[PDB]
């Protein structure tokens, strides 16, 4: 469970969310996907999953 | 405290205030209504002191977070008075302002102008401004012209803070030195001695009955005299357009009063700037309901053998009964007409009415206050109350804070010894055996310790537990031989969890040469009657062995004194 | 040093009331290491040596239905000296329920001691 | 006289700053004085 | 009966829509019963309860319905039911999980805790974690926690550790990416399996135990592994991360006589398998950063290594001994000087560490390193002479009895001529200084040989294909 | 008079051309407090990631409200408020009990935030007579009730069918009724009415 | 270490909203669910709360009686030393009320 | 050094708790908790 | 919720201008007795969990002992913020502290 090593004290927004073209979204996930290569491979997993969907495929 | 549980939160000022019985009932965990506390099968009974909401007790787990004696940090609950009582801490100050009201137009009886310059003083210290408050005296320039006054004084004290916002001189939050808070106390001072020292009203120009009190916390209303009476009713054209009195009478004279006076009152009761914007309320001075603290404060004692009751709860039971005692005279008194009704049951229902108030206070007081409560069967001695508790004996701060029992360490008579150095201490093998330092396990020390924990907790130089990662504690004292050879084959494995995965495992070790204790010979009258030493372990010795080069500094004569070492 | 100890397992009792607990063991199953120290009354050998922890006393509970044991609480070891039984007056009929045991202490004169 | 001192300090609704050694043994905050009166901190490169 | 329970239950969802929660409360009470209580509800009306409840769950997603949910996942023994009627079960669960997520949490729990049970008694539970792995991949997260959490204890019973691993090794093959911290968790037993083992080199108990459990996982690896499995597979993933514990828990503890040995023998399944191994040794025993204890137990694994695999070329061999005679040649090329100077041998750890591993390869493998003419590969002859007579004083330094047998093989072969120098050595120590604190370190580190042969019954028929016992060299 | 109200769902969700579905994709910035280990010194964006990031990762956050896909543009603030934003040395002050440091940092998240009324499309996966389940951009799990499907659709032994008579399938689009955030992992309650 | 480590050194919760370190609690979660800490004084009862936009999952919690409850999860941990405990229970007997103020907020 | 009471505090027992005086608490495998 | 970001940069300003320029620095340039144990033992914490050591060890096993060769060098990464009595302070880094 959750310690001061593995979670933020406190976590804010700065701004208002700003909502993001897919063409955005795309651009993002192809980086993110990139940059990153056990949750965490099980999450860039679903990252795939999602990049493919905004691809439309299966 | 563990070097691997860091805290990120930190505590930046405390800010004393009053609990108002919203906030309380809002809170509870439980109402408490039965004096009772156990049953015949000593389980706690419902709505009693040690109802489970309040936490777990005994064997029992907590009826409101679900933990075990051990992991429950207790709750707190509620008692309700059926009736409301002066909270015994206050009672002087609320003496005080109901004295110098006026029962007529209801502001103090002190003309509403020096009211005004007091509130404007005590305004300008809230930010510091001690020169500005003398030169709010200057100001002049008879109702009309009054006003005005007050007026031009006010756009000083505005114009004043204003310029000293905008340079250096203050904040939001005010301004607040020993300086300044003594110019306030003074000012406060005089401020009430002038409330008091007014007999008409400067305002209204009537006589108020006057306030008489007792030491048990009563309050007597003495009636009009003679010339006053007549005063008064000259007055009465204008106007168009003893006995003992209740704290609800109280109460509802002070709440005006403190609708009307509130901007006094304002800078009166805060010494900083009110940016909560709060109200000042007469209920400050009132309780409706009690806080009943939670049940691992007021538990039973065992005195050898015999168990004993905790005297907080014989004392909340007393409030308990009273209470329900209350809540029937209420009962009865509805039941009521009298709108056929013989007047006189009027005087035999006052009659108990101000003999539950009178012993519900004096339970109070006793308990804040066994002071303010009349003395029992005439010897016996009194039983403390939450006062006498946190003021008994030499009290929390010098027992507790100042002084200390300690858990870690020694204690030995000293010998002495020319053969270690002068800034060592000759350890007992008896204690080097017993003392460990948790040491973390790393590479520059995965040597050592492997042996400490091979060498177990009865071979020096050993070892007595094992720290793993998850914090959990492993003994090395029922422990084979190979049983330990595995343990320190395993002190430096990698983690196999990332939540923990910046730790490594401790080994609680005995100490060696390379340590540092605290030296300590009572009394200690000056810092080196307690000096850092460095260990040297002696084989075959029963006593701490001392370098007469430090008899000067702990004053120490080796005729059997003893001394405390700290690891 | 002497240690004299009393041990009256009619303490808790409500006077003159039936005796829950008799000096002795029972037929449950219980150590057997006690018959070190206690000799078959469920009382101590003398001349035993006794260090914190171990049976200084057995007794035979009924509200149990065990068999217990009062142990030796001093850090010092010491050695039974003498096991007095303290009989009851009021005419005889009542059992055993009050003993002492005095301790011996061996004491060579240890660092700290004063001459 | 604890509670004459408390009494004084509600009715002020004071706040403790927390700057005496005794209000910060109080509540558990390291002593002002001392290897406490400075911070420290790393320099990272990179 | 048949009819009138289906009233019986339509009554008390009607009931539940007015808030009375009395009749379901019975019928809850009465599933939630024991495996043993005969009053526990039978199969024939618990058929019917569950396919009217899976018709329209909706009509249960209510406060009022949390309590015959829990008693229906928290049924004793569901595996157990009925053919027919663990259907009508196993359906209600799919039902249930998919119109309400929050449950699989619950169900999978309790699925995770039957690992203890056997393969052919799992199918079910197995069955179900695939399908709601798949629609709700989030749930990996607290799932996998539950494979930390249910694993039976080293003192429960054998049966149970063998079937929570037969468990788990099957879960891998259906849910890959949850595979690494799977095969975390059986090797982190890895620290069990080093405690059963070397200590006793009841102890008859672990034996068995650690043997039951190797011998699986490792014929699961067998399987795992293979070619066709290596080019498209995840054979290639069961390696890595089986390198990767081997690197972060094996090697390092370094103390372990179970469990070295699942890399000795996935190693010589394929020839490239051998070669990454190989080099990953080399890797760990002479790389500038590493700690020197790291580098001289890499050092160690790498001779035991190479002496008793079996299945390795001669040129894999050669490879490594043309390694470290290189490694060797340049070491005492570029650092001789530093003896006479300020330090002491131990400044050298390092070297002797290789010039064991060297020697104690060439005792097991001399026959090789002869190549048609009759002479030796890496000019072994010329080669030892020079270590032997330089300053390090290799023999004074590595251990004593790979030094005597060296000694002895090369002495006999012409390659290399020690015995006056141990002489000499031995001499001086009668009448090169190391301070011994550390210097015992040292030679501890160089007794152990990860590969000496096993003491566990089968483990060791398995490996005899893999393994050269010192009366074969 | 008294405001806990700011905890009240403001998505807004725009609805999409050429489409008809609600775009839940955002971009926020956020600040967060963080310890760093004593082991990541020397590489302290590392360190902030793998600690604290990382395990943000396709997992509910109660203070963005949604599903945090990720992150962008890391940064430390530098303890020492003197220093240029450029440079790479940068001041992180340590816990007094402890060795471990605690910086603020900046980062962009990006999130998945479903609010209340938004309409979304899923993939078909499970049909029963009680739920239609479904899965979003193919990775959050969705569920429509048996009565927040309307009246007069139907079922068989099984698999659903409208309101003409004829079967559902694949891709559906829905409203969203509640987010259930508390689970395992997310999951989102839709209606069709 | 005296003070702060033999002396009664405590983690301990409290709320970032009211400053106290005597009204927090764990929740009592479903099965399945993990329990969280929270404040009784900031928090609404359930009802009272919708009897005043829709109300998210993540914001009620309950206890063991039974009771739900709106609100009140800005908690963090702070070290204290517990006796401080002991006497802001005492003062609040008394009708007195100690409140902290903890950084960050 | 028994007491049987409390199992263990550790789920690959339960495995029997004795208190020793230090209180620590020790089940046989060699938890202290 | 903007203007918390706003409260927030002008507290972390006027600190800083309390923490002030480098050159505009007034206190003593020797390391006091005070500032070097804490250093020592500060460093040695992150020593004992492993913090990246910028000096040989030469068999050293106690980390008050690495940090004190750390300092004899010079190579303490650890910065001293000196507090005047109004709150604001001086950064000084422990390489340029004189040390005796
Ligand atoms: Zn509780
Ligand atoms: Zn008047
Ligand atoms: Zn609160
Ligand atoms: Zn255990």
């Amino acid at each position: 469970t959750a310690t001061t090593l593995n979670t933020p004290v406190v976590i804010h927004a700065t701004q208002l969310p700003q909502h993001v073209s897919t063409d955005e979204v795309l651009q993002f996930l192809e980086s993110f996907i990139d940059e990153k290569e056990t949750n965490l491979s099980s999450s860039i997993s679903q990252l795939k999953r999602i990049q493919r969907d905004f691809k439309g495929l299966p | 405290m563990d070097i691997s549980k860091p805290v990120g939160s930190e505590i930046t000022s405390v800010d004393f205030g009053i609990l108002t019985a919203k906030e309380i009932r809002n809170l509870s965990a439980k109402q408490i209504t039965n004096p009772t506390v156990l049953d015949n099968l000593g389980h706690p009974v419902s709505g009693g002191l040690y109802d489970l909401a309040l936490g777990a007790f005994l064997r029992n787990l907590c009826s409101t977070c679900g933990l075990d004696e051990k992991f429950c940090p207790g709750h707190q609950g509620h008692i309700e008075l059926p009736v409301p009582c002066y909270n015994p801490l206050f009672f002087n100050q609320l003496y005080i302002y109901l004295r110098a009201s006026c029962l007529f137009c209801h502001h103090f009886r002190l003309k509403s102008v020096e009211v005004h310059r007091y509130a404007c003083k005590l305004r300008l210290l809230q930010y510091g401004l001690i020169d500005e408050s003398y030169k709010l005296d200057e100001i002049t320039l008879s109702s009309t012209l009054l006003n005005e006054l007050k007026s031009k004084r006010s756009e000083y004290v505005d114009m004043a803070i204003a310029k000293a916002l905008s340079d250096g001189r203050t904040t939001e939050r005010g301004s607040f030195t020993a300086t300044v808070n003594d110019e306030r106390k003074k000012l406060v001072h005089e401020f009430h001695k002038k409330l008091l020292s007014r007999g008409k009203c400067d305002n209204c120009g009537m006589f108020s009955p006057k306030f008489r009190k007792d030491g048990f916390t009563k309050i007597f209303e003495t009636a009009l005299n003679e010339k006053q009476i007549t005063n008064n009713r000259v007055k009465g054209f204008i106007r168009q357009d003893s006995t003992y009195i209740l704290s609800t009478e109280v109460k509802n004279i002070l709440d005006t009063v403190f609708r009307k006076e509130q901007c006094v009152l304002q800078y009166v009761f805060h010494s900083r700037p009110n940016l909560s914007r709060k109200l000042v309320k007469a209920d400050s001075f009132f309780m409706d309901v009690l806080v009943v603290p939670p049940t691992r404060f007021r538990l039973p004692s065992k005195l050898g053998e015999e168990v004993h009751e905790n005297s907080q709860n014989q004392l909340l039971s007393k409030v308990l009964t009273t209470s329900l005692l209350i809540r029937d005279l209420n009962d009865d008194l509805s039941k009521l007409q009298k709108d056929k009704v013989s007047l006189e049951d009027r005087r035999v229902i006052f009659s108990r009415l101000m003999n539950a108030f009178v012993t519900i206070q004096n339970d109070v007081n006793a308990f804040i206050d066994s002071t303010k409560a009349q003395g029992r069967t005439s010897g016996k001695v009194p039983i403390p109350g939450v006062k006498q508790a946190l003021e008994k004996k030499e009290g929390l701060f010098r027992k507790h804070m100042m002084g200390k029992r300690v858990n870690y360490a020694a204690r030995s008579v000293i010998s002495p010894d020319p053969n270690i150095e002068t800034n060592e201490i000759g350890v007992p093998p008896v204690f080097a055996v017993k003392l460990t330092y948790p040491e973390p396990v790393t590479a520059y020390n995965i040597a050592e310790l492997r042996q400490a924990v091979i060498n177990g907790p009865d071979k020096w130089p050993g070892a007595t537990q094992i720290q793993n990662e998850d914090g959990s504690l492993v003994s090395l004292i029922g422990m084979s031989v190979e049983q330990r050879k595995a343990l320190a084959n395993q002190l430096l494995t990698p983690s196999s969890n990332v939540s923990t995965h910046t730790l490594n495992k401790k080994v609680y070790r005995h100490i060696k040469n390379r340590d540092v204790v605290l030296m300590n010979r009572q009394p200690t009258l000056h810092k080196a009657s307690m000096m850092g030493h460095k260990v040297r372990v002696l084989p075959n010795e029963k006593t701490l062995r001392l370098h007469y080069a430090n008899t000067g500094a702990y004053n120490a004569d080796f005729d059997g004194d003893e001394m405390n070492m700290h690891f | 040093m002497y240690k004299t100890e009393k041990v009256d397992l009619a303490l808790n009792r409500n006077r003159g009331d039936p005796i829950t607990q008799h000096f002795g063991f029972g037929n449950d199953e219980w150590p057997k290491e006690w018959l070190e120290k206690l000799d078959e009354d469920g009382l101590p050998y003398i001349g035993t040596y006794v260090e914190e922890g171990d049976p200084i006393c057995a007794y035979f509970d009924d509200t149990l239905n065990k068999t217990k044991i009062k142990t030796y609480h001093s850090s010092e070891p010491a050695y039974i000296e003498e096991v007095n039984l303290i009989g009851d007056e009021s005419n005889k009929f009542q059992e055993l329920q009050t003993v002492s045991i005095k301790y011996r202490i061996r004491r060579t004169p240890q660092i700290g001691d004063k001459f | 006289t604890t509670c004459q001192f408390l009494t004084k300090a509600v009715l002020d609704n004071e706040r403790e700053q927390l700057d005496s050694p005794s209000a910060r043994i109080v509540v558990g905050k390291l002593n002002n004085v001392g290897t406490g009166s400075f911070d420290v901190l790393a320099k990272v490169p990179n | 009966s048949a009819a009138m329970y289906s009233r019986f239950v339509k009554s008390a969802l009607d009931d539940l829509d007015k808030n009375d929660s009395t009749q379901i409360g019975i019928i809850a009470n009465q599933v939630a019963l024991p495996s043993k209580n005969p009053e526990r509800i039978n199969d024939k009306n618990l058929n019917i309860l569950l396919d009217i409840l899976s018709s329209n769950i909706n009509r249960i997603e209510s406060s009022r319905g949390t309590f015959l949910i829990q008693s229906i996942i928290n049924f004793e023994k569901w595996w157990e039911l009925p053919p027919h009627t663990l259907s009508k079960y196993i359906y209600f669960i799919k039902i249930l999980c998919s119109s309400i997520p929050k449950w699989w949490q619950d169900v999978s729990m309790i699925l995770v805790s039957c690992f203890i049970l056997p393969i052919k008694q799992t199918v079910c539970h197995h069955d179900m974690l695939k399908y709601f792995l798949r629609m709700i991949p989030s749930s990996m997260g607290f799932i996998d926690t539950y494979l930390a959490k249910f694993f039976p204890n080293k003192n429960d019973t054998r049966r149970k550790l063998v079937n929570y691993t037969s468990n788990l090794l099957k879960l891998r093959g259906y849910c890959s990416e949850l595979g690494f911290q799977i095969w975390s968790l059986l090797i982190e037993k890895i620290i069990s399996i080093d405690v059963e083992l070397q200590n006793e080199l009841g102890i008859k108990e672990l034996s068995t135990k650690l043997d039951s459990i190797l011998t699986l996982v490792s014929t699961h690896v067998e399987e795992q592994v293979t070619p066709e499995s290596l080019e498209s597979g995840e054979g290639v993933g069961v390696f890595n991360t089986l390198t990767t514990l081997f690197k972060t828990h094996v090697l390092p503890t370094y103390y372990t006589r179970s469990i070295q040995y699942i890399m000795f023998h996935v190693s010589q399944q394929q020839l490239e398998l051998m070669d990454s191994f190989l080099v990953t040794l080399i890797d760990i025993s002479f790389a500038v950063n590493e700690a020197a204890e790291k580098k001289i137990k890499s050092l160690q694994y790498l001779g035991s290594y190479i002496a008793r695999a079996k299945k390795l070329s001669r040129t894999q061999i050669i490879f490594v001994a043309s390694y470290l005679t290189s490694w060797l040649n340049r070491y005492v090329i570029e650092r001789e000087e530093e003896v006479d100077q300020r330090g002491g041998m131990e400044r050298f750890k390092h070297f002797y560490a290789a010039f064991q591993a060297l020697c104690y390869i060439f005792c097991f493998r001399h026959n090789i390193f002869r190549d048609t003419d009759g002479n030796w590969e890496c000019e072994l002859d010329k080669f030892f002479q020079r270590m032997v007579i330089s300053k390090f004083n290799p023999l004074k330094f590595c251990n004593e009895n790979v030094m005597l047998m060296f000694a002895r093989i090369a002495q006999q072969e012409s390659v290399a001529y020690c015995f006056s120098i141990i002489e000499n050595n031995n001499n001086e120590r009668l009448r090169s200084s190391w301070s011994l604190a550390t210097r015992q370190q040292f030679i501890d580190l160089q007794s152990y040989f990860p590969y000496d042969p096993l003491f566990l019954k089968n483990y060791k028929i398995l490996m005899k294909e893999y393994y050269i016992e010192w009366s074969e060299a | 008079a008294r405001f806990i109200k700011k905890h009240k769902k403001q998505v807004t969700n725009p609805i999409d051309e050429k489409n008809g579905t609600s775009n839940c994709i955002v971009r926020v910035p956020i600040a967060l407090y963080v310890s760093l280990a004593p082991m990541y010194l020397e590489n302290p964006l590392q360190g902030v990631m793998k600690q604290h990031l990382n395990p943000l990762v396709m997992k509910y956050n109660n203070k963005v409200g949604g599903v945090v896909l990720g992150y962008e543009g890391l940064k430390i603030l530098d303890a020492d408020p003197l220093s240029k934003e450029d440079t790479s040395e940068k001041l992180i002050k340590i816990t007094p009990d402890t060795p471990f440091g605690f910086t603020w940092c900046h980062v962009n998240l990006y999130v998945w935030q479903p609010q209340v009324g938004d309409v979304l499309e899923g993939y078909i996966f499970i049909q029963s007579a009680s739920h239609i389940g479904l899965l979003i951009h193919d990775a959050f799990n969705a569920s429509i009730k048996k009565n927040n499907i309307p009246v007069d659709w139907t079922f068989v032994h099984g698999h659903w069918v409208d309101s003409n008579g004829e079967p559902i399938d694949g891709k559906l689009r829905f409203t969203v009724r509640n987010v259930h955030t508390t689970g395992r992992v997310v999951s989102v309650d839709g209606t069709l009415i | 270490d005296r003070l702060l480590n033999s002396s009664d050194y405590t983690q301990a919760s409290v709320c970032r909203e009211c400053g106290s370190i005597l009204t927090t609690q764990q929740s009592v979660p479903r099965i399945g669910s993990i329990s969280t800490v929270c404040c009784r004084r900031c928090s609404m009862r359930f009802e009272d709360a919708k009897k005043l936009i829709f109300i998210d999952d993540s914001q009620i919690w309950e206890d063991g009686q039974g009771n739900k409850f709106v609100g009140g999860n800005e908690t963090t941990t702070v070290a204290i030393p517990f006796v401080l405990k002991y006497l802001d229970s005492e003062l609040s007997a008394m009708g007195i009320r100690l409140r902290y103020n903890v950084e960050p907020k | 050094t028994f007491i049987r009471g409390p199992i263990c505090g550790t789920d690959n027992c339960p495995s029997r708790l004795w208190r020793i005086i230090d209180g620590r608490r020790t089940c046989q495998y060699g938890h202290v908790m | 919720p903007e203007d918390f970001q706003q409260h927030e940069q002008i507290r972390r300003k006027t600190l800083k201008e309390k923490a002030i320029p480098k050159d505009q620095r007034a206190t003593t340039p020797y390391m006091t007795k005070y500032e070097r144990a804490r250093i020592l033992g500060t460093r040695a914490l992150q020593i004992s969990m492993n913090a990246p050591v910028f000096v040989d060890l030469e068999g050293e096993t106690d980390p008050l002992r690495i940090a004190m060769k750390e300092l004899a060098e010079k190579k303490i990464p650890l910065v001293i913020r000196r507090y005047l009595p109004d709150g604001s302070f001086e950064d000084w880094s422990v390489e340029e502290l004189i040390v005796d």
